[PDB]
């Protein structure tokens, strides 16, 4: 599965 | 050793509406999931037989998360447009890749997570999984923001935990295809290009995984400077192909030998003309 | 901005035999940006029954795509791949060579 926690550049 | 890899590409389309978003997932050299923003599906889709097993929770979850990826990249395009003081009338590209490698003991070996903007390194997680490599000033801004928010911690938590877990799961479920090794079927072709010259081409076919080395030697001397080496290409059936060619003076064929290295071969293979 | 020219390979999945069905492949790799036009040609005409892989890229951020279709090789039918990309001043044709 992929990463669920994302943060903008 | 094995690997799980997620690739994401977002391309802005000035005037044409929202950017094109494409996501793909790989176990080693085998794709298993995909997402296309312009498709009617709007779902994470299977691309491997062994991932179709997963229940509705899996697909719903991965769909939601990949959509989140699309949104984040969508914002990233504008943000970066701000960072570089760029116009709103040019197409730009954001690429993200991340994933993990496990060793023979099926335990965490390596982890990675990197961003590129317009074909160029933007920001990357270092091997220690707790610091960032930023190629320019904007990426340094990004670095400040991520350091203040402790992104590397959560990221490391994913890479060392979830990523490895699901890598082992997928490796188990698709063991028939993922835990296989297909030795290259090798041969050499000879074709006169002129009255005095001949093309010697060394072929490796039907091999898995894609990693392979083909080298030409002339009387034991390596000929990389004068070898045409094509990019390893997919056959379409899950196996790969590659060839290397040299143009030689007619009559010197016996001086040239091809050398093939692949993990499917019990030992390196040498092909020759006599 | 950076631009990378697509490397084009045209080839069959299995060794070609006349009258025996096979797969025609046009693999394009190492290009940037991702916007690209790829067509499989039979005797100069665009083959409509062509599928392609999902957009992915290599370690150096350069993109790769596989375009493919079923085809039964014959003596007279000439196959090729036509590629247009920003790095190309004009569409590039790479002919299928079964004898390499």
């Amino acid at each position: 599965v992929c990463w669920g926690e994302l943060m903008n550049l | 050793s094995h690997s799980m890899r997620y690739f994401f590409t977002s391309v802005s389309r000035p005037g044409r509406g929202e950017p094109r978003f494409i996501a793909v997932g790989y176990v080693d050299d085998t794709q298993f999931v995909r997402f296309d923003s312009d498709a009617a599906s709007q779902r994470m889709e299977p691309r491997a037989p062994w991932i179709e097993q997963e229940g509705p929770e899996y697909w719903d979850g991965e769909t939601r998360k990949v959509k989140a990826h699309s949104q984040t990249h969508r914002v990233d395009l504008g943000t970066l447009r701000g960072y570089y003081n760029q116009s709103e009338a040019g197409s730009h590209t954001v690429q993200r890749m991340y994933g993990c490698d496990v060793g023979s003991d099926w335990r965490f070996l390596r982890g990675y997570h990197q961003y590129a903007y317009d074909g160029k390194d933007y920001i990357a997680l270092k091997e220690d999984l707790r610091s960032w490599t930023a190629a320019d000033m904007a990426a340094q801004t990004t670095k400040h923001k991520w350091e203040a928010a402790h992104v590397a911690e959560q990221l490391r938590a994913y890479l060392e935990g979830t990523c490895v877990e699901w890598l082992r799961r997928y490796l188990e479920n698709g063991k028939e295809t993922l835990q296989r090794t297909d030795a290259p079927k090798t041969h050499m072709t000879h074709h006169a290009v002129s009255d005095h010259e001949a093309t010697l081409r060394c072929w490796a076919l039907s091999f898995y995984p894609a990693e392979i080395t083909l080298t030409w030697q002339r009387d034991g001397e390596d000929q990389t400077q004068d070898t045409e080496l094509v990019e390893t290409r997919p056959a379409g059936d899950g196996t790969f192909q590659k060839w290397a060619a040299v143009v030689v003076p007619s009559g010197q064929e016996q001086r040239y030998t091809c050398h093939v290295q692949h993990e499917g071969l019990p030992k390196p293979l040498t092909l020759r003309w006599e | 901005m950076i631009q990378r020219t697509p490397k084009i390979q045209v080839y069959s999945r299995h060794p070609a035999e006349n009258g025996k069905s096979n797969f025609l492949n046009c693999y394009v790799s190492g290009f940037h940006p991702s916007d690209i036009e790829v067509d499989l040609l039979k005797n100069g005409e665009r083959i409509e029954k062509v599928e392609h892989s999902d957009l992915s890229f290599s370690k150096d951020w350069s993109f790769y795509l596989l375009y493919y279709t079923e085809f039964t090789p014959t003596e007279k039918d000439e196959y090729a791949c036509r590629v247009n990309h920003v790095t190309l001043s004009q569409p590039k044709i790479v002919k299928w060579d079964r004898d390499m």
